[PDB]
């Protein structure tokens, strides 16, 4: 009786045979607001899936359970995304924080740029000024703190007040090798500004310091006098100039040691 | 239940009329209906392609996916669509409702009839290819395959998508080309990477490429590995201008004082093995 038709066969897509279940390199790396296809997705799955990826939303984009994950934010923390430039996420199991990617794991993820944006500054001021000092980190973090100036309003203001409250810290004690690597990047940057204001740092230290570190800069009189005789500066061949830390010199010092042969 | 006819259109080949008697002779009919677009290779709309069948609840999504040529298919998701109903018994069939036919008809006559279903109508809209797996990533960061890739994975990595696989990537083979065009990005897991793999095996062309990009602005990067590397080795000739050993001073000939030693003073024109402030005061002299 009926005039029958069967529907024509079913041909998928790849939306269609997508599955989350592989997907962690697929989703990890996308950014707020970006709709992640997942495809199908059964409800009695969705809770491992916010449970993993708990800086998502989970919507659902179309019919036989056609779902997405959205990206809502970074909850990443300092601990583990400023002291580092390797990782921009990690996955965290039992209280413990893995590189890799394990089942059972929630992904936390990194704020992008993060160190060029100035939320690292008040996390790495501490770590980096202590025993938890790590050269390398510490070092670096200094270094593109200054690369900052052409790039953001947030960046060149973090540039600007890290500046303000590393000047105030050295003026302290400038031999803490946070503040040495500060004057040494200071050093880089090459500038009236700059220079002078090593000068400022550098005129602040204490008693100790002058002695123990800026012998070079500051001469007993009666090695000062025997330069007055030399058309070669005293810095050519003061023994205590050939020593001397290059990051403690004044600029004139600085400047003057670069002139022999 | 009776007299059913499929009365041929006028225009739309895939549109048809469905003729019927009944019992209740108030309950007769003349529907129109369509079926099975053909396969398409392009677009029903801006952006959008609505091929015209209706998804009865329940029936497999593939099938509005039938009538599109998988190549076309790759980059299109399907997400909801309007209320439509069909002919259970030949499902897929879009109804559409004109004059005579009306909803109330229809309400009508699913409440006594089970020749009605109902669903959604297909409606497929573009976005971009959805690459759901590891090696999928792999192919397309690397460029050892890039056909069917997305443009956040794509892009020559102006975007940072790939940052993560070229972490792991990288480290391994630090002298790939697109590792380099990668670090070239200047992004700082990229920089930082090859700090890590310069304080091991700075004596590599890689790492001189590495010292060359990285200056004059993420300089810090390529002294922090000088640093270790000549660290690490102390019997290497190339480090002495770094690390000089006379065991008071391994700072002796750094910053302005570079310039004293005859070596590293331009010998070689290897930048990568005297430290930025250094090779800075080398031009100076």
């Amino acid at each position: 009786e009926l005039p029958k038709r069967d529907p024509p066969p079913g041909v998928p897509t790849d939306e269609m045979l997508l599955n989350v279940d592989k997907m962690h390199d697929v989703i990890a790396p996308a950014k707020l607001l970006e709709y992640v296809h997942i495809g199908p997705l059964a409800k009695d799955k969705e809770d491992k899936v916010k449970k993993r990826y708990p800086e998502f939303r989970l919507v659902n984009t179309g019919p036989g359970g056609l779902s997405a994950l959205l990206r809502q934010s970074y909850n990443g923390t300092a601990p583990n995304c400023c002291r580092t430039f390797n990782r921009t996420h990690y996955w965290k199991k039992d209280g413990k924080i893995s590189d890799k990617y394990e089942e059972g794991a929630v992904l936390e993820s990194c704020w992008p740029d993060v160190h060029d944006t100035g939320k690292c500054d008040v996390d790495l001021f501490d770590w980096c000024q202590g025993d938890t000092f790590d050269r390398n980190i510490c070092h670096q973090w200094i270094g593109s703190a200054f690369n900052r100036s052409n790039r953001t309003v947030e960046g060149q203001q973090s540039l600007i007040n890290l500046y303000n409250k590393m000047q105030t810290l050295c003026s302290k004690d400038a031999s803490v090798p946070i503040c040495e690597s500060f004057l040494h990047h200071l050093r880089a940057h090459n500038t009236e500004d700059s220079k002078e204001m090593i000068d400022y740092i550098l005129r602040q230290q204490s008693a100790d310091f002058k002695q123990k570190y800026m012998r070079c800069s500051y001469p007993t009189r009666d090695k000062l006098e025997e330069s007055l005789k030399y058309a070669e500066p005293r810095e050519c061949w003061d023994p205590e100039c050939s020593n001397a830390n290059v990051n403690f010199l004044l600029t004139r010092n600085y400047n003057n040691l670069g002139l022999c042969n | 239940l009776n007299r059913i006819k499929i009365a041929p259109g006028i225009a739309d080949i895939r549109d048809k009329y469905m003729e019927l008697g009944f019992n209740y002779p108030e309950y007769n009919r003349a529907v129109k209906f369509a079926e099975e677009s053909y396969t398409y290779y392009y677009e029903t709309s801006p952006g959008e392609i609505k091929p015209k069948f209706c998804l009865i609840d329940g029936m497999s999504i593939d099938h509005c996916s039938s009538f599109i040529v998988p190549e076309f298919a790759k980059q299109y998701v399907l997400i909801h669509g309007e209320p439509c109903s069909s002919f259970k018994f030949r499902p897929g069939s879009l109804i559409y409702y004109q004059n005579e036919v009306t909803p109330e008809y229809i309400k009508d006559l699913k409440h006594a009839t089970d020749y009605i279903a109902s669903g959604q109508r297909c409606h497929f809209i573009k976005k971009d290819y959805l690459l759901g797996d590891s090696d999928s990533v792999a192919k397309c960061c690397s460029k050892t395959n890039t056909k069917h890739c997305p443009k956040i994975f794509n892009n020559n990595y102006k975007t940072e998508h790939c940052d993560d696989f070229m972490t792991g990537f990288c480290r391994n083979d630090p002298g790939n080309p697109n590792c380099l065009e990668w670090l070239r990005a200047k992004r700082k897991p990229a920089m930082s990477t090859y700090s890590d793999i310069c304080s091991k095996h700075m004596d590599a062309r890689y790492c001189s490429e590495f010292i060359r990009i990285i200056r004059p602005d993420y300089f810090t990067f390529g002294d922090t590995a000088l640093y270790v590397f000549c660290n690490d080795h102390k019997g290497n000739r190339n480090c002495w201008c770094a690390n000089y050993p006379k065991s008071n001073s391994g700072d002796k000939y750094l910053g302005p004082r570079v310039c004293w030693l005859h070596e590293c003073t331009d010998e070689s024109r290897d930048r990568k093995w005297l430290y930025y402030n250094q090779d800075v005061q080398r031009t100076r002299c």
